[PDB]
Protein backbone atom coordinates (compact mmCIF):
# COMPACT_ATOMS: atom_id res chain seq x y z
CA UNK A 1 0.00 0.00 0.00
CA UNK A 2 2.66 2.28 0.66
CA UNK A 3 4.18 1.95 -3.13
CA UNK A 4 0.57 1.75 -4.30
CA UNK A 5 0.75 5.56 -2.49
CA UNK A 6 3.16 6.90 -4.40
CA UNK A 7 1.94 4.96 -7.77
CA UNK A 8 -1.56 6.64 -7.48
CA UNK A 9 0.76 10.09 -6.14
CA UNK A 10 2.27 10.27 -9.60
CA UNK A 11 -0.91 9.64 -11.48
CA UNK A 12 -2.80 12.34 -9.37
CA UNK A 13 0.00 14.72 -9.88
CA UNK A 14 -0.52 13.99 -13.67
CA UNK A 15 -3.82 14.49 -13.69
CA UNK A 16 -3.68 17.30 -11.30
CA UNK A 17 -0.41 19.00 -13.51
CA UNK A 18 -2.94 19.03 -16.31
CA UNK A 19 -5.22 20.45 -14.75
CA UNK A 20 -3.47 22.97 -13.27
CA UNK A 21 -1.53 23.62 -17.13
CA UNK A 22 -4.62 24.46 -19.43
CA UNK A 23 -5.62 27.62 -17.39
CA UNK A 24 -4.94 25.42 -14.47
CA UNK A 25 -6.94 23.63 -17.05
CA UNK A 26 -9.32 24.83 -19.61
CA UNK A 27 -8.92 28.40 -20.81
CA UNK A 28 -5.86 26.89 -23.00
CA UNK A 29 -8.84 26.13 -24.94
CA UNK A 30 -10.91 28.73 -23.85
CA UNK A 31 -9.53 32.04 -23.09
CA UNK A 32 -9.34 32.97 -27.35
CA UNK A 33 -13.26 32.96 -26.55
CA UNK A 34 -12.59 36.10 -26.48
CA UNK A 35 -11.25 35.98 -29.96
CA UNK A 36 -14.47 34.05 -31.82
CA UNK A 37 -16.06 36.86 -29.62
CA UNK A 38 -14.04 39.63 -30.88
CA UNK A 39 -13.38 39.02 -34.59
CA UNK A 40 -17.17 38.59 -35.00
CA UNK A 41 -17.18 42.52 -35.76
CA UNK A 42 -13.08 42.23 -35.98
CA UNK A 43 -13.61 40.80 -39.33
CA UNK A 44 -17.23 40.91 -40.62
CA UNK A 45 -17.43 45.09 -39.46
CA UNK A 46 -13.89 45.87 -40.94
CA UNK A 47 -15.61 44.41 -44.07
CA UNK A 48 -19.28 45.66 -42.92
CA UNK A 49 -18.32 49.13 -43.05
CA UNK A 50 -16.78 48.80 -46.73
CA UNK A 51 -19.66 46.70 -47.61
CA UNK B 1 10.50 -4.76 26.14
CA UNK B 2 11.73 -3.70 22.74
CA UNK B 3 9.19 -5.91 21.23
CA UNK B 4 6.23 -4.96 22.75
CA UNK B 5 6.52 -0.90 21.75
CA UNK B 6 8.22 -1.73 18.32
CA UNK B 7 5.06 -3.57 17.39
CA UNK B 8 2.86 -0.98 19.13
CA UNK B 9 4.51 1.56 16.29
CA UNK B 10 4.17 -0.81 13.67
CA UNK B 11 0.42 -1.14 14.20
CA UNK B 12 0.24 2.14 14.30
CA UNK B 13 2.22 2.70 10.88
CA UNK B 14 -0.11 0.46 9.31
CA UNK B 15 -3.27 2.24 10.16
CA UNK B 16 -1.73 5.03 9.07
CA UNK B 17 -0.84 3.77 5.69
CA UNK B 18 -4.28 2.10 5.63
CA UNK B 19 -5.49 5.76 5.71
CA UNK B 20 -3.39 7.15 3.79
CA UNK B 21 -3.85 4.58 0.54
CA UNK B 22 -7.58 4.58 0.83
CA UNK B 23 -7.25 8.36 0.44
CA UNK B 24 -4.91 8.11 -2.60
CA UNK B 25 -7.15 5.27 -3.91
CA UNK B 26 -10.15 8.59 -4.55
CA UNK B 27 -7.80 11.49 -5.53
CA UNK B 28 -6.31 9.72 -8.67
CA UNK B 29 -10.30 8.50 -10.40
CA UNK B 30 -11.45 12.20 -8.99
CA UNK B 31 -8.75 14.09 -11.71
CA UNK B 32 -9.10 11.44 -13.85
CA UNK B 33 -12.86 12.17 -13.98
CA UNK B 34 -12.59 16.15 -13.65
CA UNK B 35 -9.63 16.22 -16.66
CA UNK B 36 -12.47 14.53 -18.39
CA UNK B 37 -14.87 16.88 -17.61
CA UNK B 38 -11.92 19.29 -19.16
CA UNK B 39 -12.01 17.76 -22.02
CA UNK B 40 -15.51 16.56 -22.46
CA UNK B 41 -15.94 20.87 -22.10
CA UNK B 42 -13.60 20.59 -24.80
CA UNK B 43 -14.97 17.34 -26.40
CA UNK B 44 -18.42 19.39 -26.71
CA UNK B 45 -16.53 22.51 -27.20
CA UNK B 46 -15.20 21.01 -30.25
CA UNK B 47 -17.44 23.89 -31.29
CA UNK B 48 -15.43 26.54 -30.02
CA UNK B 49 -12.78 25.65 -31.89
Amino acid sequence: YHAHNKNRKQEIDRYLRTISSKKAKIDLMKLKILQHCKEFNARNSALKKEK
Amino acid sequence: ALYQLITEKLDYSLKVLQEKFHENNSMCDELKRKENNFKNRLKQLTKDY
